[PDB]
């Protein structure tokens, strides 16, 4: 769907007066239920079928010949916008098959090692798609944590590309290739500040221990 | 057809009406008391429920279609 | 549930058999699964049933078998006691 209007805030109403919260549910139990079914139809689709195909686009992810690898990534990318609906499954479902780190190492190694300077433009896309994809991860709470459990940042600065101070007649190469790393590590600040609502009604029993950085 | 349609239209009024007389009965003891599973969250939504119910119903009744006081 | 020695045999079976399921428990996820009311009801049925048929034959078992299921009773008891700790080790 396309985005809703934003919602303007009238500031200076500071006083008193009670009767207009108690209708300000309704409603919305309409909208979110009308964006709901659509978005709980495709989510109820893939947590059917989620370990065969998220099994074969991540095989194929890797397995793909250049061009149609970066179509598999991309599908990717646009399957981890969604994941939120299945319970972040996908994201998990890629750990629990080393993807990550695998991907992480098939970047560092193909991309910013010393040979940077002749990277083939048709597989710098094939580079860029896959930090896109690390992109995509590190915009959730899950991602942030499992790209730090596969030392991102730590792996991305023990490779040779960094250690090059960069002249002139290759300098936009340099930033086609920077500016991406800079994009995750900067992402990776971001999820780090959501810590602060522990209103404790103890009442409703329910492990699950999702890591509150 | 137009039987059942009078027939739900007049048991919503009676619904309509008798949930009229416990807001008035309830509004009154949410003053009084205040100035000295948790099943009343089942009265709370039913509450929500028959109102949003009986707004949907009457937009889908007013918002070519005929309205029905046309046909 | 034709026969009382039959129902004390596969209901100690399946007892034994969540005292394996209580060793190989390690995560969150699986003490919250442990705790679930479908579970924890089943378990109580379960020790409910056999403490019921146990006290129907402890006038016609012998003292050493009766001491058999005393023991038994005293580990479903654990066993239960443990599907309730793992739903309140949910609470911390």
């Amino acid at each position: 769907t396309t985005p809703t209007t934003p919602s303007l805030s009238p500031l200076s109403t500071s006083i008193n007066n009670v009767v207009e919260m108690n209708n300000k549910s309704k409603n919305k139990n309409n909208q979110d239920k009308e964006q709901g079914y659509g978005n709980l139809n495709i989510g109820l689709i893939i947590s059917k079928i989620e370990d065969k195909f998220i099994r074969i686009l991540s095989s194929d992810c890797n397995s793909f010949s250049r061009g149609w690898r970066i179509t598999a990534i991309s599908c990717m990318q646009s399957i981890l916008s969604i994941d939120n609906l299945c319970g972040h499954r996908s994201l998990m479902f890629l750990q629990n098959k080393g993807f990550i780190i695998n991907m992480i190492n098939d970047t560092c190694s193909k991309y910013l090692s010393d040979n940077w300077e002749n990277i083939d433009p048709k597989d710098l896309h094939v580079y860029k798609s896959q930090m896109s994809l690390l992109l995509k991860i590190s915009q959730q709470m899950d991602g942030v944590h499992l790209l730090m459990n596969n030392n991102v940042i730590g792996s991305f600065v023990k490779s040779p590309f960094l250690n090059y101070i960069p002249t002139d007649k290759i300098f936009g190469k340099f930033i086609e290739i920077l500016l991406p790393i800079l994009q995750l590590f900067a992402s990776l600040c971001c999820y780090c500040n959501n810590t602060s609502k522990n209103n404790g009604n103890i009442n409703n029993n329910n492990n699950v221990g999702g890591t509150v950085l | 057809s137009l039987k059942f349609s009078k027939s739900i239209l007049s048991t919503i009024y009676l619904s309509i009406v008798l949930k009229r007389s416990n807001k008035i009965n309830n509004n009154n003891q949410n003053n009084d008391n205040n100035n000295e599973i948790n099943d009343n969250n089942i009265e709370n939504y039913e509450n929500e429920y028959s109102n949003n119910l009986v707004e949907q119903f009457l937009t889908t009744f007013f918002i070519d279609y005929n309205n029905l006081f046309i046909v | 549930k034709e026969e009382d020695e039959s129902l004390i045999y596969i209901t100690s079976v399946y007892f034994y058999l969540v005292e394996s399921l209580i060793n190989t428990i390690q995560t969150a996820t699986e003490r919250r699964l442990f705790s679930s009311k479908q579970i924890l009801q089943s378990l109580e049925n379960r020790e409910s049933t056999f403490k019921s048929i146990f006290n129907r034959q402890r006038s016609s078992l012998n003292q050493e078998t009766i001491k058999k299921l005393e023991q038994l009773l005293i580990k479903f008891e654990k066993i239960i006691s443990i599907s309730k700790s793992f739903k309140d080790f949910r609470g911390y």
